[PDB]
């Protein structure tokens, strides 16, 4: 408790921004429709937000729970306290914001973009249902990234926000990674079955569609997920990446590091 | 019709902007600062952010999301100076 | 007010006038909407316009040299901003 | 086709953003005030700027030729062509916008504050007498500045302004600074005569008012300006700004000057 806590009036202070922030040139429609996000760690989920934003035509709000981490009213001393460890103290706080956030925009009708790995199923249910209650629509685009593309993407994504600011750089654990990758095939299936999304997608990172449960619904989104993940991506489409990285964690002294000499091995044998 | 190389870009700008506004913003209720008050400086460096983070990173050639990036870069390190006396 | 903060504002005045123009000339050089905070340059000329408003006489040292730094960093990423060619 | 040139559309969209930039915030009155400024360079004018805010509340605007001559449509082309020597080539396009700024303003009826030396009488006086024939009360604030504080304060600008860029840094030609100091004594009691500013005030570095022709109109201006031009700094004093300017010429790697080893030399003298 104590500094961990913040009274209702910081956190409403810190909504009314966050809303009048997300808000800004967005208008409410009569059947919205929102848009859950899946794919693990690294997959570039990005690449989904492209392609709704298309889709929309700009009018979609996008509500990303770790964008308001660093909100925490009290974050400064919360930081001085606990460091690099300060991330488990503020995500409640996080997490309160978007919930709220959530709730007010889903009862204004603006169209939604919701940030997730799809890791579980209870968390897209519960929310596709609270959605459908106020009327939207819902569907659930995810991203079907070979598993060896999307943990390069975890450590190119650490090793860049780390040049960028060493303080609070911090890695993406690859058992967080590798959990969602385990169930995320398994799991759209399941969302397939419950028929709470209008239209369940598969999109690669160039934005390419390579599955819709609208336009196949007998064909489960399991099978070509778990074929993209496990793909055996060649030497000539990883080579630039594994390069790429390597010269960023040699700029990071980073070369002390199993990572760094897997991605030289890997390189080297080639 | 996107690229790994600019959707990775904006990714990060994501990351950056966010936590470079909410220190300024952080800063300006903490201290209960007139939002409406251009004239301080922590509100006007607001401002700018505000309108800096308008923008659809959709809409930007690769140089242009670089530029981006070294703008969230340079605000992180001023807003430090500035708020950090 | 004091000589030492009249030499930062005569500084600023200065740095900003040569940031802001190079900013101004290269946005109407292009012909960039001056109106669409969607361009790049655009966003960043008016940001430079909303730093200006400031009355540089009410801020103390400290605030002096900080908007002294804005200048500053903003010299440096206006050069690389203005990346497109032509007359 | 000559570089050096520009189109009336350049300098129309120029004139209109250098217009809605300087009236944001202010606004125009049924009696509009201009304050002439006066003063060599290094004088630090910009203390008058401060004097001028309080006084009018804040609702003046400050019209500076200097912040338009990088406006050049081309000066990134004449810098390079011209270097160092550049500032006479953009001053046609300055003086012109200059002009334009201040005949658009005073149609209008902004108070404002118009920055110069004082080097001619002139200027001031045809200035003036064509605010005055728009409904203007005219007046001249001057800074009154011993001379090794000024030359002193065109080098410390010089190499600050290096500091933060080689390539817009540009010095102050002494000419520029010892032809004013020369012409401004006399000059002011030339202006005193003509009776067209209601006040002729003389501010010293620290904002102190010095003299007012308004408060002692059989008081010349020359003698007070004369005085402290002339006036004998001490060892203090300049103490401080020799040490800054030795930071920043360290800093610039501007060592191998006569100006540096004569500043080395100054504060030697100045240790205990």
């Amino acid at each position: 408790a104590n500094i961990v806590n913040f009274t209702d009036k910081q956190f409403e202070n810190r909504l009314n921004d966050n809303l009048e922030e997300l808000i800004q040139g967005k208008k409410a429609v009569e059947s919205p429709t929102a848009f859950l996000l899946g794919g693990q760690p690294g997959s570039g989920k990005t690449s989904l937000r492209s392609a709704i934003f298309e889709e929309t035509q700009g009018n979609v709000i996008v509500i990303d729970n770790d964008t308001f981490k660093q909100q925490h009213p009290n974050f400064d001393e919360l930081v001085k306290l606990y460091e690099k460890d300060v991330v488990k103290h503020v995500t409640p706080y996080s997490n309160r914001m978007t919930e709220a956030i959530i709730s007010r925009l889903s009862d204004q009708g603006y169209n939604l973009v919701i940030e997730g790995t799809g890791r579980t199923t209870d968390v897209p249910i519960q929310t596709a249902t609270m959605l459908q209650a106020k009327g939207y629509e819902t569907k659930m685009y995810v991203m079907a990234v070979p598993k060896i593309n999307s943990y390069l993407g975890t450590i190119e994504r650490y090793e860049t926000m780390y040049a960028d600011d060493p303080m609070t750089a911090r890695a993406t654990p690859k058992q967080a990674h590798d959990i969602v990758v385990k169930n995320l095939p398994t799991n759209l299936e399941t969302l397939h079955k419950t028929g709470l999304f209008s239209d369940i997608r598969l999109y690669n990172r160039e934005g390419v569609k390579l599955y819709s449960s609208l336009e196949t619904p007998s064909i489960s989104p399991k099978e070509t997920l778990e074929k993209e993940l496990n793909r055996k991506v060649s030497g000539k489409e990883i080579q630039p990446t594994l390069e790429r990285i390597e010269q960023k964690m040699v700029l990071n002294k980073h070369q002390e590091t199993p990572e760094f000499k897997a991605i030289q091995q890997k390189l080297e044998s080639l | 019709a996107v690229t790994y190389e600019k959707t990775f870009e904006i990714e990060i700008i994501n990351e950056l902007s966010a936590s470079v506004y909410n220190r300024v913003l952080n800063y300006v209720l903490n201290h209960e600062l007139n939002k409406n008050d251009s004239q301080l400086l922590e509100v006007n460096l607001l401002n700018q952010l505000k309108l800096a983070k308008r923008v659809n990173l959709f809409d930007y050639s690769l140089e242009e999301l670089q530029a981006v990036h070294e703008y969230w870069r340079s605000m992180n390190r001023y807003s430090k100076q500035v708020l950090n006396k």
